[PDB]
């Protein structure tokens, strides 16, 4: 198949370890899955795309671990140590420790790890200095594995094959321009306490960028969240361009809505563009990730219940040009409401009607002349585009007509 | 620019011919597809229908189509799917009404306008101008056409007498003359001279019919200012909440005008015109570039709109599917999307690390269209570790396969009359990426093995059939056999010459046969036993020939990184460089059989891609076009021969924040089968390239920088040593070209 269904196949599999009571606690840990494979892009899935049986039940015994989770995130520390253990529950460990060694930062396991595969990697070979010869083997192995990623010729040194020391700014400087999560967390730890706050910073600052990638967002919500003044850090982020707007959609797209909750509220700025695409992003991601369809909901409900942007809702909800900004936001809510895919409460699809029809009240008191074609292209949105969680050949477009008669 | 309806509207031919020169520069493949199907008539009619809700024109600039369709061949009495498209504008309070011709073909039967469709037309002038007088009016005729591909003229016909200035039949009326009468093979001068009963002139009254487009209520003036961006959000949402929607609701406006008097219509080709036309009224504006792949078994579209020269912009890949789910035709274009920089040039004008994809099925009713966001990276595939890996690992093989096939050039069609072109290529490509891999094996339980590489010499020296053996030093054996439809042998290749300790070795088999469809069929690896057991057991049945041990390639890799880098315009770096090629080569020429260009260059694309540096090399890459024109005697002809350029190889780094110059390399290969040869096969290379430097505009989007390095290659197969194995420049300054900006 493609990478991306290779890589749900996987994140799908690995989905089954997650058991918690909490229903919100479990698909935010099946996001952090996702997020720990990769959506768009190979992240871990590189380690694990061939793993079968024995060697899926070795995750699967990790990340049913209450102890490798710190909520809905996954805890770093106890990974780099269950992912460098020999075996755990009786099962052999079916990674490359070295890799996770370097990954997960387990600084005293990476040398002797490391000096495992080079001894291995050396006797299989017949002019040279026997020193200049490991120091040939030594480069080939580490360029070998290096294709992997650069974190993994982070800690060697390749002249002398010692361990390397870093800086803390050095190292965290290093693992934002690696877009390395886990690396970004250890240095961030060493810093100095007056560095902490004007590194993080920057990190968020670089990051925040419109060519960002998912992975930027794992650190983008670890250097948020640590942020001690998030005030004076949205002031410097308005004056980049699209900087507030960048990061907004990052931590949407990558399920981190607990961090984007605490943005929107600080604030209670951005362009009327980017409040409509707020709006779209997360209207999309409630369908990518259906469990989570209360948290982006509500999420949605703030930014549009929000006193201070009341200039923005209503061009949002203006029509003009046989079109209205929200068009698609509306329609992909009305696709939620009507998921058979999976259980909900008939109280969940009722708060979620009475949802809807509260923003159609406000776009037929806003421009009642123009709620007449409203309609058209609410209905247009939901038979001319087929979405995920949408049913093949039932008309969407009648669903939307019933709330409208329940409108008037 | 001016606009491509606005010149031709306004009747000004020579800013229509640098117009459609420019949007021909936009789409390279245009011309491919001109004489398939309805394709070119559909262009100009979307061009048309969208004119009005783009203020092109004013709603007082009426604008009246028809398609004139050709109908039952002459020859063979079979239908066709081809037509002529048949336009006219008429603005109120003007005499005169330019009347327009377009078809493929360049004087296809029934071409020239009608007398009835000179009727049909006034007729739809007076629904709005019911008191007209038609004696005042004064009307135009021009032709617009283009075939094979290599030539595109546009015409206005001289003034003509009365009753001669309009022709008696369309193509569809000669069509429905054949029709009403017996034979289908008449010829014109038959059917004109014929007299027609009563009852036949009212049938052909009521054929010709001449429709009119209008303004819709979606204005689409700013929609190309949408797709300009860098937001992969604002461009998705664009696509699938305005320019989709305004492109489903026009075709499936016109829908019933489009399947009328025409039979097994092309529904792939006509979907794409509409596309690339709607396209093409925003390419006077805008530095929009298309990349379309329409060949056998593809259906997909890649664009990116910029103003000037953003790197950041976001491309768009459609996928056209005639009877296809819209699921499926998503999928479709998001597997194009992931290998879109084997494929396009797109990924090479912007680096942005995301694409939106839409799969587009014009005839279903409910979800016409489906957009989605696919990530955007180059990607390295490891041809010898997949190789072992797909051993114990089922789907590999996939991957293995599309790696080969996708790398193929898109200039080279993959039927049965370049079989052995397809061939060269995918056992060159295979050769190169494998001998030139300097990293060792990446072993499932925690460790490393290097690899020694061997190549084997069947004894029949004109058999087509590349075999090779990949010896993980303390691990298992891999021979792979990339054979012929023919070259079925199933020999034992004898390994005593490796050194393998007997251990738990395995010796792995992995056979590769492009058949007479020509599709490669990668068989289930089968495991021949262990090494010690392999030999006895094959004993009596070891393959005549030699195994020929590759040499130590990894100099290459270290000279690429400065060749690539800080010595790109250095010569005796680009010397050295292929000084070490051929002096790895040279032990192999015989095994290797380097039997024509195609096999020189996919030796030397497998070599670069491998090797970590450069970032990309693409094969055959086309650099654009070039445009002489004649001019004939109103009668005012002005015809446009159109002549391609293509590289190669273009050898291209990556854009990065502190160097933005990608560095571009690019190497004309010739092969020279003997020494006499030699001579006209170095000229040859040194004219190829005085005619690329003609070329600018398409070298200019492909580096920040103002410079490109072009040079000329020739492999001698008859060389002596390894000295002459690859014939190099020796400099006696003509590799640097400067861009013009």
């Amino acid at each position: 198949p493609t990478q991306k269904e290779l890589r749900d196949t996987m994140s799908k599999k690995l989905q089954e370890a997650i058991k918690h009571p909490d229903p919100a606690v479990v698909a935010g840990r099946k996001s952090a899955i996702k997020r720990w494979v990769g959506v768009l892009q190979d992240n871990f899935m590189e380690h694990i795309k061939y793993f079968k049986g024995d060697k899926l039940k070795f995750l699967h015994n990790v990340f049913q671990d209450e102890g490798c989770w710190s909520g809905v995130r996954l805890d770093n520390a106890a990974l780099g140590q269950r992912f460098t253990e020999e075996k755990i529950g009786g099962i052999d460990n079916p990674l490359r420790k070295y890799e996770m060694a370097c990954s997960y930062c387990v600084v005293d396991k990476i040398h002797p790890l490391f000096q495992k595969r080079f001894e291995s990697y050396r006797n299989k070979f017949p002019g040279k200095t026997e020193t200049e010869f490991g120091k040939y083997v030594r480069n080939s192995l580490l360029d070998s594995i290096k294709r992997k990623g650069p974190v993994f010729d982070f800690w060697i040194d390749r002249e002398s094959g010692e361990l390397k020391k870093y800086d803390a700014v050095e190292g965290f400087d290093s693992a934002v321009k690696f877009k390395w999560s886990e690396g970004v967390e250890y240095f961030y730890n060493h810093l100095k306490e007056e560095d902490k706050e004007k590194k993080l910073t920057e990190a968020i600052l670089a990051l925040s960028r419109v060519q960002s990638v998912e992975k930027d967002a794992p650190i983008l919500d670890f250097c948020v969240n640590k942020i001690v003044d998030k005030d004076t850090l949205l002031q410097k982020l308005s004056q980049k361009d699209k900087g507030v707007y960048s990061l907004f959609v990052e931590l949407i797209e990558s399920c981190f809505f607990d961090t984007v909750h605490d943005l929107v509220q600080c604030w209670c700025i951005f362009s009327q563009r980017d409040y409509e695409l707020f709006l779209s992003s997360l209207s999309d991601t409630m369908l990518k990730n259906p469990e989570l369809s209360v948290q982006a909901r509500s999420l949605i409900m703030e930014f549009w219940e929000c006193g201070s942007l009341y200039q923005y809702r209503k061009a949002a909800v203006n029509t003009s040009n046989y079109t209205v900004p929200t068009s698609g936001v509306f329609a992909e809510l009305i696709v939620n409401w009507r998921r058979e895919d999976i259980y909900k409460t008939d109280e969940e699809k009722e708060i979620e009607k009475k949802e809807i029809l509260d923003m159609m009240s406000f776009a037929k008191d806003c421009f009642p002349e123009k709620f007449e074609l409203f309609k058209k292209l609410i209905i247009r949105d939901l038979r001319l585009c087929g979405r995920e969680g949408k049913r093949v050949n039932v008309d969407y477009g009648l669903f939307a007509e019933e709330l409208f008669s329940e409108l008037e | 620019g001016d606009g491509l309806i606005r010149s031709l509207v306004d009747g000004d031919l020579e800013g229509f011919r640098q117009g459609f020169e420019s949007f021909l520069d936009q789409c390279p493949s245009f011309l491919y597809h001109v004489s398939a199907g309805r394709f070119l008539p559909v262009f100009f009619f979307s061009m048309f229908s969208t004119a009005h809700d783009a203020n092109i024109l004013n709603a007082n600039e009426r604008v009246y189509f028809r398609f004139d369709n050709h109908g039952v061949n002459p020859r063979n009495g079979e239908n066709r799917n081809t037509a002529n498209l048949k336009v006219a504008v008429y603005r109120d309070g003007q005499q005169v009404v330019r009347c327009y011709s377009i078809s493929d073909r360049p004087n296809s039967d029934g071409l020239r306008f009608s007398t009835r469709e000179r009727n049909a037309l006034v007729q739809e002038i007076r629904r709005q101008n019911p008191n007209l007088r038609e004696e005042d009016l004064n009307f135009e005729q021009y032709k617009v056409c283009m075939h094979g591909a290599t030539v595109f003229e546009v015409i206005r016909e001289k003034d003509r007498q009365g009753r001669d200035k309009f022709a008696k039949y369309s193509a569809s009326e000669i069509n429905l003359i054949r029709r009403l009468l017996g034979d289908h093979r008449l010829t014109i001068k038959e059917i004109e001279g014929r007299q027609l009963n009563q009852n036949q002139l009212r049938q052909l009254g009521r054929l010709v019919n001449f429709a009119q487009v209008a303004q819709g209520q979606q204005g689409i003036d700013n929609f190309m200012e949408m797709l300009a961006s860098d937001r992969r959000q604002d461009v998705r949402d664009r696509i699938r909440r305005e320019i989709l929607p305004y492109i489903t609701d026009i075709y499936n406006n016109y829908r019933q005008v489009l399947e009328n008097n025409i039979e097994n219509r092309n529904q792939r080709f006509e979907g794409h015109g509409f596309l690339l036309g709607f396209l093409a009224n925003f390419s006077h504006r805008y530095t929009i570039g298309v990349d379309l792949d329409l060949s056998p078994r593809n259906s997909h579209v890649a664009f990116l709109v910029r103003h000037q020269v953003e790197r950041e912009n976001i491309p768009i890949v459609i996928n056209l599917a005639t009877r296809a789910p819209p699921y499926i035709a998503l999928n479709r274009a998001r597997s194009h999307a992931e290998r879109l920089h084997v494929f396009s040039f797109i990924p090479i004008h912007t680096e942005s690390r995301n694409t939106v994809c839409v799969g587009l099925n014009f005839n279903l009713n409910l979800d016409p269209f489906s957009v989605d966001t696919v990530g955007l990276q180059q990607d390295r595939f490891p041809l010898v570790q997949r190789l072992f890996e797909c051993l114990e690992n089922e789907g590999i093989r996939e991957n293995i396969r599309d790696f080969l096939l996708h790398h193929l050039p898109a200039e080279i069609p993959r039927n049965a009359e370049n079989y052995d072109r397809i061939f060269d290529c995918i056992t060159g490509f295979a050769f190169g990426n494998s001998a030139f891999d300097r990293h060792p094996l990446e072993l499932e339980e925690e460790d490393e093995a290097p690899i020694t590489k061997y190549i084997f010499r069947h004894g029949d020296e004109g058999l087509r059939c590349l075999t090779m053996v990949f010896h993980a030093e303390g691990s298992d054996i891999v021979i792979l056999h990339i054979r012929a439809h023919d070259a079925q042998q199933q020999g034992a290749i004898n390994l005593q010459t490796l050194n393998v300790n007997g251990n738990d070795v395995h010796v792995w088999e992995v056979s590769c046969t492009l058949n007479n469809q020509l599709e490669l069929d990668i068989d289930l690896p089968n495991d021949l036993g262990l090494y010690h057991d392999y030999q006895n057991n094959n004993a009596n049945n070891f393959l005549a020939g030699d195994l020929v041990q590759v040499p130590n390639t990894e100099n290459v890799h270290n000279t690429l990184n400065q060749v690539v880098n800080d010595g790109w315009k250095n010569i005796a770096q680009h010397r050295g460089l292929f000084q070490e090629i051929s002096g790895a080569l040279m032990p192999l020429v015989d095994t290797i059989n380097v039997n024509s260009e195609d096999k020189f260059r996919s030796i030397l694309h497998g070599t670069f891609y491998a090797s970590d540096n450069p970032y990309k090399v693409l094969a055959m890459y086309k650099v654009g076009q070039t445009y002489s024109l004649k001019r004939g005697q109103g009668e005012r002809v002005i015809l446009t021969r159109i002549t391609e350029q293509r590289l190669d190889l273009l050898l291209l780094r990556q854009p990065r924040e502190n160097d933005l110059d990608t560095h571009p390399i690019g190497y004309v290969l010739r092969l020279a089968n003997n020494a006499e040869e030699v001579g006209q096969q170095q000229n040859d290379a040194r004219q190829e390239i005085g005619r690329l430097k003609k070329q600018h505009r398409g070298f200019i989007p492909i580096t920040s920088g103002n410079e490109v390095v072009l040079f000329p290659i020739v492999f001698n197969r008859d060389a002596h040593e390894a000295g002459n194995l690859i014939l190099f420049p020796e400099g006696i300054e003509e590799h640097v070209h400067r861009l013009d900006r």
